[PDB]
This record gives C-alpha cells, structure tokens and sequence, in this order.
C-alpha cells in the first residue's frame, strides 16, 4: 500500500509500505527520500508521535493517510 | 489570578512553556478547577491516573497562588516520564513533542470508551462517528479536527479521499514574503496543491499503473482548539538547522473559512496562547506568552519570573506553537 508523508518545506513524498512495517522501516524509507537520519526523524498522525517497535497497524494506518514530518527544536 | 511561574527543574523551561499555554487554555483549565475530570477518571490499577491527578492539581495551584508565586512541577514531571519515558532526563527537549505525548496521555486516562458509493461530506462523518468511538473524551472535545486529503490521478482523473483526524497542524515556512511571511501563506503552503510524480508518484487503482497525481488537504472539521506548530527546520542532509523567518500571525480573526471543505461561519479564531523557542535546533530556551482567559491581559512567563506585556509585543520571530480558541 502507499501512504504519504508531509515533509518540511511544502512537498508530500509518497512511501510503499505494508501494515507489518515498522515505524523504523518508515523512518528508513523517509531517511532514503530526504536524507534525514531516523533517529531525528518524528512522525505525527491522528495527534500520536509514532513509537520505534511499533508498526502501521498498530495505529490503525491506512492506504493514503499522510504522516507528518517534524523534527526537534531542543530547549530548556 | 493565574499568574504563578513554575520552578525550573533542570532543563525543564519547555515543559513550563507548554504547561501555562494550557493552564491559559479556558475550557481545559475550568475542567480542572471545577474538577469535572474526576468522574471521568479511569478505574483499575496502573490505568495512569497519577497524570492526570498531578496535571489537573497542578492548574489548580497555577490559579490558586498570589501573583509571582513559583509553584514546583516536581510530582507531575515524575508522573509524565513514567507515562512517556523519553522525558526520564534532565535533558532539554522540544516542546511540540512534549505537548503530544502529554496531551495522549491526558487523553487515554479521561476516554469515555468500501464507502465509495457515498458523497464525500457522508463519508467523512461516517469516519468521524467511527473515530470517536474509539477516542472520546474531554481533551479530544478541546483539540481534535479532521482533515480531507484528496488525491486525483492526472490519467483517469479518479479521486481518492481520506479522513485524517489531526490534533495540531504543523505548518511549513513559506520562504517568499512580499513585505512579511505570514500565517496564511503557511497554511496555504500546509493545503496546497502537491504535485506527486517522477519518484513520488502513487499507484493508480484505476490506472493499474504508477501515474502523476495531485493531492490536497483541506479542513472537515475544526477544533474548538487550533493549535499550529511552525515547522522550523531546514532541509539540510547533514547538520540540519533552525529556520528563524519572522512569520506574522494574528491576535485577532484568523478566519480559516478559505481552508474549509465546507462553507462555515464557524471557523474565526483568536490567539491566546505562544509557546517560543530562542537558540539553535540542539540547544535554546522557551518562554510562553499567554492571555489570561478572565482578564483578556497578556503575560510572558520566563524563568519562574511571570511578567505583564503588551499585545504588541506577542509576534516575534520567535514564535513556534501558536493556540488559538474559537471565537
Ligand atoms: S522555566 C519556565 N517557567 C514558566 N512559568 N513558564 C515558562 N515558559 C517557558 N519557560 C518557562
Ligand atoms: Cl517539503
Ligand atoms: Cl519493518
Ligand atoms: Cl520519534
Ligand atoms: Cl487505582
Ligand atoms: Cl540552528
Ligand atoms: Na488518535
Ligand atoms: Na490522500
Ligand atoms: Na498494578
Ligand atoms: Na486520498
Ligand atoms: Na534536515
Ligand atoms: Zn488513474
């Protein structure tokens, strides 16, 4: 199936995925698009920061939603 | 009042930004004060009812203290790393993601728990209902919305729509800006026309074949709370960076009609709240500038110090989550 992700200038990718993979996987594929290491990577959909360890399914994701690409301003 | 700082604890200031921008937050802070959450607490040990227990006294003291008092977030900050442990530390970290996980959090423990044959509005509220079946609560009343992403094949022109709920929108920096970048141009970029092809493009089921696609967002439903997040960041494939563009958004009548799958006279917001990030995309400081709900007087909170600020001073460059009430 295909998803999408917003990514962090204005553009959508579009991702081959399956409901088994991975939100490392994702982060992989996204990493292979935009040159953005995982571990930098957060992905947001339906309001959840997506969990290393946890698949697609596990959030109930399906073919055409969009996840959204942000990443961190650190402060304190 | 409402006017008491929080004790930094070590690298804590955005926890404190995103904490007053919802203790600024009317209908959640009455929520709390009026202590409606407790016959929505969940039953059962280990249901993590210590979070939402110390977030809701923690309102309670922040609209309970004389002005300039510091109150500790001492026992809720043990309370949101055990419920989200990435935030074990005493490391800085960003502020939007603190919001998510805190807001879930809140969320999960106060829950009160094919159609192509349909026009488009009747299958977006079937998704809605089925939604809301399984995320039903008090926090979910206050910030969730639904999104509509269409996506149309060039070839055959099919398009295929889906219903996303979303509990913030993070919004891409337009780079132009004639005199300024503003708001809009935002999320004109956010609900803008996306060109999906060369690399990007999707699988036509109808097509049976890769084929260039164009694919939109647009607003189903709004939120009573709109919260946007600024997407500062560069594209940099080996030291990414922050991007610093001053983007002028509105104290007053963001109207996000022209964003709409459906006319509305429903959808004019007003700002009260900004969570603000200064330094780079490793290490800074946040601040929250919030208008209290009673008063309607603006206040920056820094630092423990909680000082009075004119309206004109709200829009900074600074700025990176924007809360906005419907009005
Ligand atoms: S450290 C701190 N304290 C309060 N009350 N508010 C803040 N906003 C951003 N940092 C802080
Ligand atoms: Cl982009
Ligand atoms: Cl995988
Ligand atoms: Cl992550
Ligand atoms: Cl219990
Ligand atoms: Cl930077
Ligand atoms: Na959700
Ligand atoms: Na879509
Ligand atoms: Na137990
Ligand atoms: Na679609
Ligand atoms: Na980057
Ligand atoms: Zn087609």
């Amino acid at each position: 199936m295909q998803i999408f992700v917003k990514t962090l200038t204005g553009k959508t990718i579009t991702l081959e995925v399956e409901p088994s993979d991975t939100i490392e996987n994702v982060k992989a594929k996204i990493q292979d698009k935009e040159g953005i290491p995982p571990d930098q990577q957060r992905l947001i959909f339906a309001g959840k920061q997506l969990e290393d360890g946890r698949t697609l399914s596990d959030y109930n994701i399906q073919k055409e939603s969009t996840l959204h690409l942000v990443l961190r301003l650190r402060g304190g | 009042q409402g006017l008491a700082g929080l004790r930094n604890l070590g690298n804590t200031c955005f926890m404190n930004s995103i904490l007053q921008c919802l203790s600024n937050t009317r209908e959640l802070r009455d929520y709390c004060l009026q202590r409606l959450y407790m016959r929505d607490l969940h039953h059962g040990s280990n249901a993590h009812t210590a979070l939402v227990e110390e977030f809701a006294k923690l309102i309670q003291t922040i609209w309970t203290s004389s002005p300039n008092d510091v109150v500790s977030p001492s026992e809720f900050k043990t309370q949101i790393q055990r419920y989200a442990p990435r935030f074990v530390g005493y490391n800085q970290q960003d502020a939007q993601e603190f919001l998510r996980f805190l807001l879930d959090g809140l969320h999960n423990e106060v829950n009160r728990v094919n159609l192509d044959h349909l026009p488009d509005d009747e299958k977006g509220r079937q998704m809605w209902r089925k939604y809301l079946e399984r995320e039903d609560s008090r926090i979910g009343d206050l910030f969730v919305g639904q999104l509509k992403s269409s996506l149309t094949c060039t070839d055959c022109g099919y398009c295929s729509t889906v219903f996303d709920p979303f509990w913030d929108l993070s919004l891409p920096i337009a780079k132009r800006g004639y005199p300024e970048v503003t708001l809009m141009d935002c999320m004109r970029l956010f609900t803008k026309e996306d060109v999906l092809d060369g690399d990007e493009k999707p699988t036509c089921c109808r097509c049976r074949g890769r084929k260039r696609c164009i694919k939109k967002f647009s607003i189903q439903r709004f939120p009573k709370i709109l919260v946007l997040h600024l997407k500062r960041f560069s594209e940099s494939r080996i030291r990414t960076s922050k991007l610093t563009t001053f983007v002028n958004f509105p104290l007053r009548d963001l109207d996000l009609r022209e964003f709409a799958s459906e006319n509305t006279n429903h959808a004019v917001y007003n700002l009260y709240a900004v969570s603000n990030h200064s330094g780079t995309t490793m290490g800074g400081h946040y601040t929250a500038y919030c208008r209290s709900p009673g008063t309607g007087e603006w206040h920056t909170f820094n630092d423990s110090s909680v000082t009075p600020m004119s309206s004109s001073q709200v829009r900074t460059s600074d700025a990176y989550l924007l809360f906005y009430e419907l009005a």
